[PDB]
């Protein structure tokens, strides 16, 4: 019924503790923001 | 960065905040100071001698 709720941060996972790397991640736009909303919706549906 | 309420508008890209829980960011504690630990300075080659 319930599946393990996992929210992965694409800011830390892609670039560990790096600001300049994060600047390169911002070049890809919402890919980070979109992948977070997908795992967030999973965590909400598992609660539903 | 003014208020946590305003962080919701910037994450959702909307000036209207609907009722509910929203994750607007992920906090991370930055390092306070740099730690340097190196091996003993002995076992040199005696250039001074």
């Amino acid at each position: 019924v319930s599946m393990t709720k996992t929210s992965v941060d694409c800011t830390m996972y892609i670039c560990g503790d790096s600001t300049e790397c994060s600047n390169l991640l911002l070049q890809y736009g919402s890919f980070c923001t979109q992948l977070n909303r997908a795992l967030t919706g999973i965590a909400v549906e598992q609660d539903k | 960065a003014l208020d946590p309420l305003s962080e919701t508008k910037c994450t959702l890209k909307s000036f209207t905040v609907e009722k509910g829980i929203y994750q607007t960011s992920n906090f991370r504690v930055q390092p306070t100071e740099s730690i340097v630990r190196f091996p003993n300075i002995t076992n040199l080659c005696p250039f001074g001698e």
